[PDB]
RNA sequence: GCCCGGAUAGCUCAGGGUAGAGCAGGGGAUUGAAAAUCCCCGUGUCCUUGGUUCGAUUCCGAGUCCGGGCACCA
RNA sequence: GGGCCUGACUGCGAGGCCUGCAAGCCGAGCAGGGGCGAAAGCCGGGCCUAGUGAACCGGUGGUCCCGUGUGGAAGGGCCAU
RNA sequence: UGGUGUUGGCUCUUGGUCGCGCCUGCGUAGGAUAGGUGGGAGCCUGUGAACCCCCGCCUCCGGGUGGGGGGGAGGCGCCGG
RNA sequence: GGGGGGAACCUGGGGAACUGAAACAUCUCAGUACCCAGAGGAGAGGAAAGAGAAAUCGACUCCCUGAGUAGCGGCGAGCGA
């Protein structure tokens, strides 16, 4: 990590449960990921956005 | 001022809060001027003026109201405040309660999800031409 | 500084404690006791001059109690005072406590 | 972590109706020179986007970035 | 190089490599819900081997486990970071 | 060194905040010094209009406002560009 | 009536350090050692503005147990109802 290579939460965009970490590189990536997961709450694949760790 | 409101003034008294009720016997004691007056309610929401999504703004369909049937505008400017007719001076003391009770309900139910304070600060029922009385919303 | 001569007050011993950081109430590591030392705590001992049968009695008492003073004062009233040296009225007037 | 904040032309800068000011650059006057002085001219999404108003650098939401402040660091 | 994608999964994990401990490493297979493919199948990040830091204290999002007579609350636990 | 006790009287001047009263608001079109909406065809005058004398002033320089001395029946809107 | 003495014991007012933490500062040693005041054959404490969950017990002191429990703790060393 850096301060441009940054760490960040995916939270269940359904039932807003934060459910995987990861990192991205925020001058290469400006926008909120957007990544369709599994939510272990929901039981179902769900896209999951970006939140602030 | 002139004399035909200074009289007025004193059926009025500031500090006292008044009833729905109380404001409706009044109203009728209030519209001294030659012709058939309204009433009006004035609020005060507690939300931010500049702002938007926290506007107040509807209709209310008042089930005696108006006398001019029902369904007033309102909108809250860019102060704190939201005006609006309840009828006509004129109108049977228990049929203005109803109104004012009628609209102030419809307020209550266009208050935002993100408003902080008591949103109705303060209320008053008046008449065109008349003076003012607070009143227990 | 000493003793309070109506409530019997003196100086009591304490710690003063050196603290850093930030309490977990808000939101911190906790507090970390940098050091500890004993100190005194006096009572607000002051003057306290009464006239009493036409002869000026002093007290050194606690600022709390100075209206304690004047009510021995006024309890004084129905006393055969008159003609004592102040020490012996002093003595009288404490006996009232 | 939180609180206060600045972004307006090449540089530095003041400001619900608007877009300017200083010297830097260029043209001209003047000069033995170097200046100082004098006259004219440029050099703008007024940080970004979104929302008020008939409209807005001006009000508000949100961002991006440097500036300041306070505090904490197992 | 292109197309469609998010398996850079959740719950586990037979069996091992390494090894004083603690750690480190590899892992088939089963379930859930998926991706790609006609299919066989592959996919629990990256050809591999560096890119790291035990506990303690504490932040935040969850869960609704405990709640000092009782119901709550304060505060904790658990899961995630 | 701030607060506070021991620590009191009388004055003069200030800021904050709350309640009431009153006024302050000038792009540009324009009767001209338009706060914001909302009510609304009448309202002001013997509870003294129209200009006047002193003006508390406020000023964007045109005016805005205000208590009083004169004063003895018309001013101000809807209209409508 | 006091005063002064008394081996230890007792209660009240003050109150360390080495040491332990394999360094050290919070923490430990320890309210110990020691100083001082007082008491007496003992002293202290004592008839609930108590416990604390039992719809309960019933002053205080002392022993056993509860218990190295509950807890406290640079959640370390340790401390400890
Ligand atoms: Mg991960
Ligand atoms: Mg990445
Ligand atoms: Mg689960
Ligand atoms: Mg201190
Ligand atoms: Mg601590
Ligand atoms: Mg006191
Ligand atoms: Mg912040
Ligand atoms: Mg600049
Ligand atoms: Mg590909
Ligand atoms: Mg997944
Ligand atoms: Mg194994
Ligand atoms: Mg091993
Ligand atoms: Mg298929
Ligand atoms: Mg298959
Ligand atoms: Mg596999
Ligand atoms: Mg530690
Ligand atoms: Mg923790
Ligand atoms: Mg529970
Ligand atoms: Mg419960
Ligand atoms: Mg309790
Ligand atoms: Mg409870
Ligand atoms: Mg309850
Ligand atoms: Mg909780
Ligand atoms: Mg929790
Ligand atoms: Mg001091
Ligand atoms: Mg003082
Ligand atoms: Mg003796
Ligand atoms: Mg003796
Ligand atoms: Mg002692
Ligand atoms: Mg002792
Ligand atoms: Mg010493
Ligand atoms: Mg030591
Ligand atoms: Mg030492
Ligand atoms: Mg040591
Ligand atoms: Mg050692
Ligand atoms: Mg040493
Ligand atoms: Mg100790
Ligand atoms: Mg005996
Ligand atoms: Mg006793
Ligand atoms: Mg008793
Ligand atoms: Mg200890
Ligand atoms: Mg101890
Ligand atoms: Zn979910």
């Amino acid at each position: 990590a850096s301060e441009v290579r940054i760490k960040l939460l995916l939270e269940c965009t359904e039932c807003k449960r934060r459910n995987y970490a990861t990192e991205k590189n925020k001058r290469n990536t400006p926008n909120k990921l957007e990544l369709r997961k599994y939510c272990p709450w929901c039981r179902k694949h769900t896209v999951h956005r970006e939140v602030k760790i | 001022h002139g004399k035909r409101y200074r009289a007025l003034l004193e059926k009025v008294d500031p500090n006292k809060v008044y009833t729905i009720d109380e404001a409706a016997r009044l109203v009728k004691e209030l519209a001294t001027a030659k012709f058939d007056e309204t009433v009006e309610v004035h609020a005060k929401l507690g939300i931010d003026p500049r702002r938007s999504d926290q506007n107040v703004r509807g209709t209310v369909s008042l089930p005696h109201g108006l006398g001019k049937a029902g369904r007033i505008e309102f909108r809250n400017d860019k102060t704190g405040a939201i005006h609006a007719p309840v009828g006509k001076a004129s109108f049977p003391p228990e049929k203005l309660a109803d109104n004012i009770r009628a609209f102030i309900r419809a307020l209550e139910a266009h208050k935002p999800e993100g408003a902080k304070g008591t949103f109705l600060r303060s209320v008053y029922v008046t008449t065109t031409m008349g003076p003012s009385v607070r009143i227990n919303p | 500084s000493k003793v309070c001569e109506i409530s019997g007050k003196r100086p009591i011993v304490a710690n003063s404690i050196q603290r850093r950081g930030k309490a977990k109430r808000e939101g911190g590591v906790g507090k970390k006791t940098t050091g500890i030392s004993k100190r005194r705590q006096y009572p607000n001992l002051q003057k306290v001059r009464v006239r009493v049968a036409g002869q000026e009695i002093t007290f050194r008492v606690a600022a709390s109690h100075i209206p304690k003073v004047y009510e021995l004062v006024e309890r004084a009233k129905g006393l055969k005072l008159e003609g004592l040296s102040p020490k012996e009225i002093k003595k009288e007037l404490l006996k009232l406590l």
